[PDB]
C-alpha cells in the first residue's frame, strides 16, 4: 500500500474549507491505507478539524463521488503545526474533461434504468454506468506515481 | 495563430490554434490543416464545444477558484456525443 | 477572610443542578495543550478551579472582588470558547449566577 | 455488489473478486498480471456463453448472491494459439470417496 | 502478490498471498530460507485443496467484519479430508 | 434539550443498517444543531467511534423518511462494560399506509409536478410536506415538555 | 371472527376483524350503533385497490412489535395514487 | 470473578438471533452458575426483560459452539438510557477451518464412532474435546485474572 | 528580533489566496526581521509564490495599512513542501473592533486636514491621526509571544 | 440570558448578556453587586448599530467562514464611532 | 442561519433563528424571554400576517437578507384580552443631514 | 559495552530509509492494552524500543548476542502477528538488516 497515512502521535489543527458549490466528502485514508468517509462539508463553509501530521486526505462530491481538488492537487498531507498555525485545506472544483462533465449532467438528468433509451454509443453507455469511485481512482493515483 | 472549426448547418467559429487542440481528435485531424470540419456536429454544440476550450485553457493551472462549467439539458446529450467524439 | 474565600469557591464547585450532576468538574481542571491546543490559541489568560484554590492559598487574591474577577475570567473564557447553547457554556452561566448568590451569602450574613 | 470468482483454463485455478460494476476486460487484465498473456490473446467464459470485453460482470449474468467467497462462480478461460483460440477446457477436479458407514 | 498453491494430481491455485498466509503451516514454509511464489501438497487432493482456498477467500472477507457472518458449507463427501488437511495446516 | 453532551470518554458503537434504504446516521453536537455523517448502504455494519452521552438519529440519506434505532428515535452509546461494543440496529418503522404512498408518489413525481396529480389538494400539500430531522427535533422536545 | 370488505366492483375481501380495525373509518363503522355487522360496501374503492389496503393490513399486524428487521411495504406506481387515495379515505 | 449482580433495576433487551443457528441463550446466575433459557429460532428477535448488570452468554443450543454477541462472548446489559432497549447482535464467528471441520464430522459421526474414523490420534482427542459453556468460563476467567 | 524569518535553503512552494474584499499587501519578515513589502494581491485572486521554509510571512491593506489574518491568525510561516503539493495561504479580513472599523471608515470619508473639523474628543482625533503601522503591530505581537515564551 | 439597553430618545434594545458584554464599558457598569443599562448620550439609530455589531463579533471571532465586512453608511459613521469609543467595543 | 430583529412599538429584540425553525418555534422563543404566553402576540413580516407554522425559510428569511449585522425586520403585535393593535411603527433615531465633510 | 549497545541500538532508531521517513517512529513506544487488547492477546512477550534502552542501563542484557535476542523478538512480533507488506511489517524486516550491519560495523572495526 503506497498510499496511506502514517502513525505520527503528533496533532495537526487543520482548516477544511469547501470553495466548491458541491457538498464534500473529506475520505481519510487510513495506515492500511482504505479510504475512511468523515462527515461532510457543505458548499462555501470551513471547519477547524482535529488530524495528525502525516495523515493522508482526499475529497469528494459526496453526492456524485466526483473527483475534488485540494490546495490544487489530489492529496491533502497536514505539515507539522508551525507555532500553533493551523494548516489551510482549499477543496475546490478540478476542470473537468468536456466528456467526464458532460456525463456528470446526463447521469444527474436520466434514470440509471433510462441511460438505455438515449440515442448514443455503447461505449458511451458503459461510461455513463461506470460511476466515479474513490478505490478506482485511488489505483490510477499509484501507477501515476509508479 | 487562429483555426477554423466548420458545424454541419455550416457556421465557422474561429478560435486559437492552441484552444482548438485540447482535443485529440482534433490534434489527429490537424498534426502531420487551418480548417477541420465536423459533418455530425450542430452548431449549438461545436459553439459550447469551443466555449469549453476558452474555459480548460484559461482555468488549468488556476490558484483562483475554478467555476462550474455549465451545461443546460437541453443540450447535455448531443453535447455528450460530441464531447465523446471529440477526444476532451 | 481565607475561612470565607473556601466557603464561596466549596460552594460553586459542590452546587448540583436539579438532576443531581455537578456543573464544576469539567472546569475544576484545565486541559493539557498536547489535548487542546484551540483553547490556548484563542483564549488569553487560561485559569481553572484548582489554580483558584492554589491562589487562595498563595494569598494572590487580596479581596473578594479579586477572587470574582478571575471566576468570571474563567467562566467568560469557556464561554467564548465553546458555543452558546453548549452543556458548558450555560454551567459557566449557572457557575457565574451561583457565585453572585455564594458571595452574597457569606460575605453579608 | 462485489464478486467471488474461479478464473480456470485446464489444471489452472486463480481465486480473485472483483466489482459487479467492474468489466471483462478489466477482468482479462488481473490474469494477464498472473498468467503473462494479454487480453488479446484471452478469451473468458461464464459457462459456455464467450463474455464481451467491454460489458460488466454484471450484465454478463454474475452477481454477489451467487458469487459468494465459499461458493465462488467459475469464469472460464481459453488462450490463442496462432491465428485460432483453443477450445474451453476445465480439467476437473479429483473425486472424493464414498462416505464412510459411520457418516450416514 | 498471488501465491501457486498445487494439489498431488497436480492442479495449481492461484490465490493471493494474504489469503494463504491464513495458514501458519504456508507462513511458516514462505517465510522459511527455502531456496517463494510455489508451494507443493503431495498428499492433498485438488477437490480439498480448492476448499481450502475458499476458506481463506471466506476468512480474509468476513473478519474485522461486523453485523452479520454466515455459515462456511462442508458437504460431508469432503468434510474428512478437508479436516485432516485443515489440521496439517494451521487453519 | 437533544443535547450530545461532551464526555471525552470514548464508546465504540456498531451502526447496523437493516433497512432497505441507504441511511444517513445524523449526529446531534453540543448546540443541538443536527450534523450529517457518511451513509450506510443496506445491508452494512460497521463499527464507529463516538462517545459516552453522544445523541445519534438515523434516516433514509435519499427522501429523509424517518427510521427506527433499537425500535426507538434516538440512539444514545451507554459507556461500554469491559470494552464491549454497543450496537445501533438501524431499521424501516411501519409507516402509516398513507405516509408510505406519499413515499412512493414523492419519489416517482417531480416536487414542481405535485400540482398536476388528480387529486385532493390535501393530498398535495401532504405531499409538499417532506419529512425534515429539523420538524421532527422539535416534536421530539415537545414530546419531551410532556413528560415533565 | 372475520370482516367482509366490498369493492366498488363488486369483489369481496374476509379479513380478520382485528386486521380490518387499523382503519379508524372502518373502525368507526363497525363500533357504530345485529350490532357490528360483519359486510362494509366501498363505492368509490376498486379492487385492485381494496386488495392491498387489505395487503398492508396483514403487513401492519404482523411486523409492528417485531424486533429485528422488518422489510419495505411495496407499491407499484401503477397503483400508487389511487391507494394513496384510499389510504386518506380509510385512515390506516 | 463471572457472575451477574443483584440490581432490582430492570434492563429491557433485545436478543437479535443472526446466526444460521438455533441459539441457547445462557444466563449467568449470582452465584455464577450457567442457566439455560428458551432457544432463540435462526433470523428472530424477542424483548426480553433482563435487569442492569446481569451477564449473558450465547451458543448453538444442538451443539455447544461458541457464538458472537456484540462481536464479543459476554452480553451485560447497561441501564436503559429514556427507556430506549439495549441491543444483543447474536452471530457466527469466523471458526478455524479445523474447529469448523470438527463440527462437521462430529454433526455426522456418533461419538462412539470417532473410533472408527481412520484419520490421527490427536483429531480423534480434539473430536471429542466437545465445545462446552463451563471449560470455556474457566478459560474467560484465566482471561480476567491476566488483564489485572 | 523574535519575529524574523530563518534562512533555510529548503524552497517552499505556497498560494498567496486574498479572500478579503480589499487589496492585500504581502509583507515578508527579513532574516533581520525588517518588513519588507510585496507585489500586491487583488481582491479574489490566488497566486503561486516562491519562498523558503521557515520564512515568516503577514498581510495587509495595500491602500490603508489596515490588520488581515491568514489562516485564522496573524503570522503566517510555510511548512516544508510535502511531495510537490503546495501549501496554502488564506487571507481574510479580522473581526475588527467597532472603534477600529468606525476609525477606517471616517479616515476613509474625511481628508486628514479635516479631522480637526469633527466634534469629536481630541483622544478620537490623535486615533483618527494614528493610521495603522506594520511596525507598530510587530511590537505589539513581540508583547504577546513574552508571554508564551 | 437577555439584557436591556435604552437609547437618549428611550427606545428598549434586548439583546443576549454576552453580546453586550464585548463592551468593556457595559461589562464594568453590569459586573458586581442590573439586566437594564441607560444610554444619556447615545440615540436610537446609533445604538440599535453598537448591538447589530455584537451580534457581528460574537459570531464571525473564531469562524472558518470567510469574514464579511462590517459595513457602515456615511449617516452614522460619526456617531458609532463616538459611541464605539465610550463603550470600548 | 437567519438573524432577526423583532420590534414592538418601544422596544427591540435581536435574536438567533434557524431557516429551517417555523414562526410558531420562534414565537415561543420570544414568551422565554418576554414572559407572555406564546398565542397573545400576532407576527408580521414588513407589517403583513405571518403563516403561524410555515418555515422562516418559506417566509422570505434567507441568509442574503438576514446577516447577523443586518438582521432582517419583523413585527410583533401584543393583543389583551380581544384587542387588535395596527401595526406602530415606531422609527429609530434619525442621523442629521449628512455633514460636508464627509461629502 | 554500554557504549558500543547505544551506537548500535542509537543507530538502528535514528535510521531513515531513502524517503527521509524515520521508519522506528512506530516502534519508539509500545501501545496500551486499552488502546489495542488484541496485541497483547497474541503477542506472547511484547518489548519496544525504549524497553530495550531501559534494560541497556538496568544491564539484563550480558552480551550483544542478547541485545540481538529482544530486537529479533520485537521485529518478529510484528512478523508472526503482522500483516505481510504492511507499512510495519517490512519496517521489522529491515529494522532486522539495519541492527544486523550496526552491530556488524561497532563489535567489529
Ligand atoms: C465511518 C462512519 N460511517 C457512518 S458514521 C461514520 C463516522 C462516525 C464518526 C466519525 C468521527 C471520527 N467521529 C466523530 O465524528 C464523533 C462521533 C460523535 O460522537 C461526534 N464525534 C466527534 O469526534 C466530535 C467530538 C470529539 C470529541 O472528543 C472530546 C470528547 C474530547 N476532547 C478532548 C478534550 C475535551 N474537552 C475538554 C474540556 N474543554 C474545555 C474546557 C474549558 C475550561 C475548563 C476549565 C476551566 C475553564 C475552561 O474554559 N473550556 N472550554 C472547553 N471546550 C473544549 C472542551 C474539550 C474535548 N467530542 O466530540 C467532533 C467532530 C467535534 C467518522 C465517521
Ligand atoms: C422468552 C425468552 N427467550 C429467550 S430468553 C427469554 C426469557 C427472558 C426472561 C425471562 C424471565 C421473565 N426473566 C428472567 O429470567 C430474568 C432474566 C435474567 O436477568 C434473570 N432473570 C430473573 O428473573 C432472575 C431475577 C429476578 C430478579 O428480580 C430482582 C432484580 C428483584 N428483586 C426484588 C428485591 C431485590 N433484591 C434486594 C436485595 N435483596 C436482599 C437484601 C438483603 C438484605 C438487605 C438489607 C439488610 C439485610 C439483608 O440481608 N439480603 N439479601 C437479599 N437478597 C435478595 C435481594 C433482592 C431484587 N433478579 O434476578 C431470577 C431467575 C432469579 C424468561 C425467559
Ligand atoms: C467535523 C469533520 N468534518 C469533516 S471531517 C471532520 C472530522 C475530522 C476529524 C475528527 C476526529 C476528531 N479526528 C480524527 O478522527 C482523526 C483524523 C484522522 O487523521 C484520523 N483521526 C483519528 O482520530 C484516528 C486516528 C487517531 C490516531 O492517532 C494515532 C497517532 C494513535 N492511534 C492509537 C495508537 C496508534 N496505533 C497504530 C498502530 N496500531 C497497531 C497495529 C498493530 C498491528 C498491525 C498489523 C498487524 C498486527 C498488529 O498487531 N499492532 N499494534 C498497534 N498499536 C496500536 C494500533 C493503533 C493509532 N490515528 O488515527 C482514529 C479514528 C483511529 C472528527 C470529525
Amino acid at each position: 500500500p503506497v498510499l496511506r497515512s502514517v502513525n505520527s502521535r503528533e496533532p495537526s489543527q487543520v482548516i477544511f474549507c469547501n470553495r466548491s458549490p458541491r457538498v464534500v466528502l473529506p475520505v481519510w485514508l487510513n495506515f492500511d491505507g482504505e479510504p475512511q468517509p468523515y462527515p461532510t462539508l457543505p458548499p462555501g463553509t470551513g471547519r477547524r478539524i482535529h488530524s495528525y501530521r502525516g495523515h493522508l486526505w482526499l475529497f469528494r462530491d459526496a453526492g456524485t463521488h466526483d473527483g475534488l481538488l485540494v490546495n490544487q492537487t489530489e492529496l491533502f498531507v497536514p505539515s507539522l503545526n508551525v507555532d500553533g498555525q493551523p494548516i489551510f485545506a482549499n477543496i475546490t472544483l478540478p476542470v473537468y474533461t468536456l466528456k467526464e462533465r458532460c456525463l456528470q449532467v446526463v447521469r444527474s438528468l436520466v434514470k440509471p434504468e433510462n441511460y438505455r433509451r438515449l440515442d448514443i454509443v455503447r461505449s458511451l453507455y458503459e461510461d455513463l454506468e461506470d460511476h466515479p469511485n474513490v478505490q478506482k481512482d485511488l489505483e490510477r493515483l499509484t501507477q501515476e506515481r509508479i | 495563430m487562429y483555426v477554423k472549426l466548420i458545424s454541419s448547418d455550416g457556421h465557422e467559429f474561429i478560435v486559437k490554434r492552441e484552444h482548438a487542440l485540447t482535443s485529440g481528435t482534433i490534434k489527429a485531424m490537424l498534426s502531420g490543416t487551418n480548417e477541420v470540419n465536423f459533418r455530425e456536429i450542430p452548431s449549438h454544440v461545436l459553439s459550447k464545444v469551443c466555449m469549453y476550450f476558452t474555459y480548460k485553457v484559461r482555468y488549468t493551472n488556476s490558484s483562483t477558484e475554478i467555476p462550474e462549467f455549465p451545461i443546460a439539458p437541453e443540450i447535455a446529450l448531443e453535447l455528450l456525443m460530441a464531447a465523446n467524439f471529440l477526444d476532451c | 477572610l481565607t475561612k470565607q474565600m473556601n466557603a464561596i469557591i466549596d460552594t460553586v464547585i459542590n452546587y448540583k443542578d436539579s438532576s443531581g450532576r455537578q456543573l464544576s468538574e469539567v472546569f475544576i481542571q484545565l486541559p493539557s495543550r498536547k489535548e487542546l491546543p484551540e483553547y490556548y490559541e484563542l483564549i488569553r489568560k487560561p485559569v481553572d478551579f484548582k489554580k483558584i484554590k492554589e491562589r487562595i492559598r498563595n494569598h494572590k487574591y487580596r479581596s473578594l472582588g479579586d477572587l470574582e474577577k478571575d471566576v468570571m475570567l474563567l467562566c467568560h473564557n469557556a464561554q467564548t470558547f465553546n458555543l452558546e447553547g453548549s452543556q458548558i457554556y450555560e454551567d459557566s452561566i449557572v457557575l457565574q449566577s451561583v457565585f453572585k448568590s455564594a458571595r452574597q451569602k457569606i460575605a453579608k450574613e | 455488489m462485489d464478486v467471488f470468482l474461479m478464473i480456470r483454463r485446464h489444471k489452472t485455478t486463480i481465486f480473485t473478486d472483483a466489482k459487479e460494476s467492474s468489466t471483462v476486460f478489466e477482468l482479462k487484465r488481473i490474469v494477464e498480471g498472473i498468467l503473462k498473456r494479454p487480453p488479446d490473446e484471452q478469451r473468458l467464459y461464464k459457462d459456455d456463453q464467450l463474455l464481451d470485453d467491454g460489458k460488466t460482470l454484471g450484465e454478463c449474468g454474475f452477481t454477489s448472491q451467487t458469487a459468494r467467497p465459499q461458493a465462488p462462480a467459475t469464469v472460464g478461460l481459453a488462450f490463442r494459439a496462432d491465428d485460432t483460440f483453443e477450445a474451453l477446457c476445465i480439467e476437473p477436479f479429483s473425486s472424493p470417496p464414498e462416505l464412510p458407514d459411520v457418516m450416514k
